[PDB]
């Protein structure tokens, strides 16, 4: 219905962001 | 579940690349893909927005096999496995190929400790 | 099912360390115990038949998780995993322990591709 | 009941031996 945010972590560092 | 397309995506693994033009991310490495109760784990997962555009993005995921898991409206879970996940965003389903199985389950039990009886005796014979 | 826990129990490894006293036996490497239809998945097994007593033998398995299966009279496969499965022969009962879940599928399917909505279906009606 | 013979085998070698 509409367009839904991706965030993805690494596992390693624990850091995510948006993609 | 009803609402299950609208929430973020969340992807997590060992290892991940982005290609130089910059619109397909690759994930390695016990790659774990969720969105509300739908999840799916694979060794490889590529994500690709095709000319960028939100909303039309590609999931496909690789495994040995790649596993796929969600609850229904209902109550019952779905789970399913074979070697390739496809999830099309702007569609509203997933394909599964390559020695595919999908299956529904209508009771389940957790705790720390459970005991489940082996023996059943549907039938018996005295001689 | 009926007969399981009278077939013979078979043990697949990738590698076996025979204690020299010859009552344990440890195997390690994708292990996969099997009794009938009974199939347990373990990154790690031991066998002890304490006092060298026939019939009085106990199966501990390790994972992260391990894995359950095993198919009852009613059709149903009945599922589970848990950080240890624990399985006395004498008696008629597995113990799943750490994180343990145990579930029963009542509808499977398989096949080459499988499509699935991940949103669920209207009523379709129109007067 | 009864006991239940308890087989195990290598997979790199096919071999197996009663328990």
């Amino acid at each position: 219905k509409k367009p839904v945010p991706i965030i993805y972590c690494n596992r390693r560092t624990g850091k995510c962001q948006r993609m | 579940v009803t609402g299950d397309t609208d929430q973020p995506i969340h992807i997590e693994s060992d290892q991940q690349s982005l290609d130089m033009q910059g619109n397909v991310v690759t994930f390695t490495g016990n790659v774990i893909v969720t969105q509300g109760t739908i999840k799916i784990n694979a060794d490889k997962v590529v994500v690709t927005r095709p000319g960028g555009e939100q909303g039309k993005e590609v999931i496909d995921g690789y495994g040995k096999p790649a596993t796929f898991y969600q609850m229904q409206d209902n109550g019952k879970p779905v789970e399913g496995h074979a070697s390739q996940m496809h999830y099309e965003l702007a569609k509203d389903f997933v394909v599964l190929t390559g020695n595919a199985y999908l299956q529904q389950v209508d009771s389940n039990i957790k705790g720390d400790k459970i005991t489940y009886l082996v023996k059943e005796q549907k039938m018996q014979a005295f001689s």
